[PDB]
C-alpha cells in the first residue's frame, strides 16, 4: 500500500478538497459530483480569501496595528469599487461607517 | 408598556449624528419610534415561528440570523 | 467665557461618532422592550445573550442606513432640517 | 461535539501574504462566515444550471459558468484563471 | 381658428394612455437595437421573434416604473416641471 | 454592421411613455437622460442571455433565456411562458 | 386487485395528487416525502388558484365581458391588498397600469 | 414529447366558480406560471427548514410553518384550515 498523499498537496491548494466534496454531497445539490468540481471552486475560495486578507493587512499596516480587526475589514471592503458590488448587502458588527460629509453643510 | 420611552431622545441624536444629519426637527422621534417597532415586530415574529418549530423554549442567535436571512439581509459575526 | 457658535460642536460630534465604533442603544431599556414584544406571541418566552445582541446590531444597522437616505432627500429640498414627510418620502420610493 | 471550521486555513493564507501580522477571534469568526456564503451562492447556482439542461452531474463547466454570472467582470477573469490552472495541474499529476 | 389652452390635451393624453395597453415603441427600430448590442458578445446571433417582444414589455414597463417614482420625488420640490437630477435622485435612493 | 441605431428611439415614444406614467410637463433634456438609462438597463440582460445561450452551445437566443437572466434580478415577468 | 381510485377522489381535491407527488420527489428537496405533504400543498394550491380567478371572473362582468383576459387579472391583482403583497414584484404582459393623477395636477 | 400543463385542472376549478365563463390562452398561460412560481417558492423553503433540524424527511409540518412564513396572515389562516381538513379526511378515508 502506498503511503497517502492528500488531494491538497497534488493541486497545491490550501483548502481541504475533501471537505468541500463531502459538503457538496451533502446539501443534494445534484445526484452526482464530478471530480473537477471541488478542486476548481476550492482554489476560487483561496483566491478570494487572499484578495480581502491582502487589503486588510495593508490597511492594518497603515493604521500602525499589528493584529486585523473587524474595523480594518469594514474599511477595506467599502473603499473597493468591486467587493462594494459583490458585499453590497452585507452587514459586518462593529464595521461602522466612512467619514463623509455633503459639501453644502459645511462653513463658508 | 412604557418599555418603548427607554429609546431616549439622545440615542436617536447619537444615531442621527452617525449619519451626517446636522440639523433635526423635534416631531422625528415619534416617527422614529413607530419605524422601530414594526421592524422589530417583524423579525420576532420569524425568529419566534422557528423557536416554536423547534420545540425549543429559548431563542438562540441561530434563529435571529435565519429571520434577517429571509428578509434578504445577511448578519457576519454571530455564527452560522 | 469661551463659546462656540451654532454648528461647530455638532460638526465635533459628526466627526466623533464618524470615527468611533462603539454602540449606541442602552442594553437595558432594549432588552426590556424586546422581551415586551415577544411577550404577545408566546409567553414564558427563554433568549440567549447573544441573541438580543444580534438583534441590535441588526437595527442599529438599519436606522444608521434610512438616516443616511433621509439626509439626500432633505437637502434636495434646499432645506437642512430633516422633516417627517421626508423619511416618508424616502420609504415611499424605497418600497417598504 | 465537535466543531468543523476553515480557521486554520485562514491563517495560513495570512502567514503567506503578511507573515509577521496576526488576526482576533472576531475576524477568524467572520471570514469562518463569508466562506460558507460565497460556497451557499456558487452551490445554488450550480444546482439551477444543472436542471435546465437534463443533466445528472455537476462539472466544472457549471462552476465556471456560475463564477461567470456572479462574480464582476475582472474579478472572474482572473478567478477563472485560477481555477483553470488548478484543475490543470491537479489533471496532469 | 380654434385653439385649446395649455395643459388640456395633456391631461386628455394622459386619461387616454392610461386606459389602453399597446406598445409605445416601434418594433423595428427596437429590433435593429437589439441586433447591434448583442454583436459586441457574439458574432452571428439569432433572436428568436418573442425574444425581441419580451425585451420590449421588460424595457416598456421599466421606463414606466422609473418615471413613476421621478414623479413623486418631483412633486416634492413644489415644482412640475420634471428635471435630470430627479431621475439621478431616484436612482441613488433606489440602490442602483 | 450598424454604426448608429440607438437614435432610433424617437422623442414622441418617450413623451408617450412619460404620458402612461402621468408626467404632465417635460423638460427638453429628459431625452439623451433616458436613452443612456435603456442602454445601461439593455446591455446587463443581455449580457446573461448570452451568456445562458452560450454555455448551452445554442447559436439561437430563446426567449426562457431572457426569462431566466430576467429572473436572477428580481423581475420575474409572466405572460411568455 | 380491487378496482382503482385516484387519490385526489379520497381527498375530494381537483388538482393531481400524483403529479404533485411526483414533482416534488425529482425536486431533490430532501431524500424522503412524507404522505401528508402532497394533500396538503395541492389543497393550498387549490385555494389560491380559486380565490383568483373568482376576483378575475368578477372584474370580467363589470366590463359586460363574457372571456377573461390579462387586463383582468391585473385589475384583479392590483385591486387586493392581500395579493398585492405577495405578488409585489411580478410584471404581467399587457396588464397596463391602474389609473391614478395626483390631485396637484388637476385643474383648480 | 408529450408535454405537461395545470389548464385541465385550472378548466374545472373556473367551471366550478363561474360555470358561464371562458378563459382565452394568454391568461391560461399567467395561469400556468404562476402555479409553478409558488410551487417552487414552498419546496425550497420547506427544504431548509428540513436541513436545519437535521431531517431526513419532508412533512407536513414542514409545510404548515412554510405556508404560514409565506404567505399574509389572513391568507395562511384559511389555507392552513383548510389543508388540515383535507388531511384529516385522507387520513380518515
Amino acid at each position: 500500500r502506498a503511503k497517502a498523499k492528500s488531494r491538497s498537496s497534488r493541486a497545491g491548494l490550501q483548502f481541504p478538497v475533501g471537505r468541500v466534496h463531502r459538503l457538496l454531497r451533502k446539501g443534494h445539490y445534484a445526484e452526482r459530483v464530478g471530480a473537477g468540481a471541488p478542486v476548481y471552486l476550492a482554489a476560487v475560495l483561496e483566491y478570494l480569501t487572499a484578495e480581502i486578507l491582502e487589503l486588510a493587512g495593508n490597511a492594518a499596516r497603515d493604521n500602525k496595528k499589528t493584529r486585523i480587526i473587524p474595523r480594518h475589514l469594514q474599511l477595506a471592503i467599502r473603499n473597493d469599487e468591486e467587493l462594494n458590488k459583490l458585499l453590497g448587502g452585507v452587514t459586518i458588527a462593529q464595521g461602522g461607517v466612512l467619514p463623509n460629509i455633503q459639501a453644502v453643510l459645511l462653513p463658508k | 408598556r412604557d418599555n418603548i420611552q427607554g429609546i431616549t431622545k439622545p440615542a436617536i441624536r447619537r444615531l442621527a449624528r452617525r449619519g451626517g444629519v446636522k440639523r433635526i426637527s423635534g416631531l422625528i422621534y415619534e416617527e422614529t419610534r413607530g419605524v422601530l417597532k414594526v421592524f422589530l415586530e417583524n423579525v420576532i415574529r420569524d425568529a419566534v415561528t422557528y423557536t416554536e418549530h423547534a420545540k425549543r423554549k429559548t431563542v438562540t442567535a441561530m434563529d435571529v440570523v435565519y429571520a434577517l436571512k429571509r428578509q434578504g439581509r445577511t448578519l457576519y459575526g454571530f455564527g452560522g | 467665557p469661551h463659546r462656540y457658535r451654532p454648528g461647530t460642536v455638532a460638526l465635533r460630534e459628526i466627526r466623533r461618532y464618524q470615527k468611533s465604533t462603539e454602540l449606541l442603544i442602552r442594553k437595558l431599556p432594549f432588552q426590556r422592550l424586546v422581551r415586551e414584544i415577544a411577550q404577545d406571541f408566546k409567553t414564558d418566552l427563554r433568549f440567549q445573550s447573544s441573541a438580543v445582541m444580534a438583534l441590535q446590531e441588526a437595527c442599529e444597522a438599519y436606522l444608521v442606513g434610512l438616516f443616511e437616505d433621509t439626509n439626500l432627500c432633505a437637502i434636495h429640498a434646499k432645506r437642512v432640517t430633516i422633516m417627517p414627510k421626508d423619511i416618508q418620502l424616502a420609504r415611499r420610493i424605497r418600497g417598504e | 461535539s465537535r466543531k468543523e471550521s476553515y480557521s486554520i486555513y485562514v491563517y495560513k493564507v495570512l502567514k503567506q501574504v503578511h507573515p509577521d501580522t496576526g488576526i482576533s477571534s472576531k475576524a477568524m469568526g467572520i471570514m469562518n462566515s463569508f466562506v460558507n456564503d460565497i460556497f451557499e451562492r456558487i452551490a445554488g447556482e450550480a444546482s439551477r444550471l444543472a436542471h435546465y439542461n437534463k443533466r445528472s452531474t455537476i462539472t466544472s463547466r457549471e462552476i465556471q459558468t456560475a463564477v461567470r454570472l456572479l462574480l464582476p467582470g475582472e474579478l472572474a477573469k482572473h478567478a477563472v484563471s485560477e481555477g483553470t490552472k488548478a484543475v490543470t495541474k491537479y489533471t496532469s499529476a
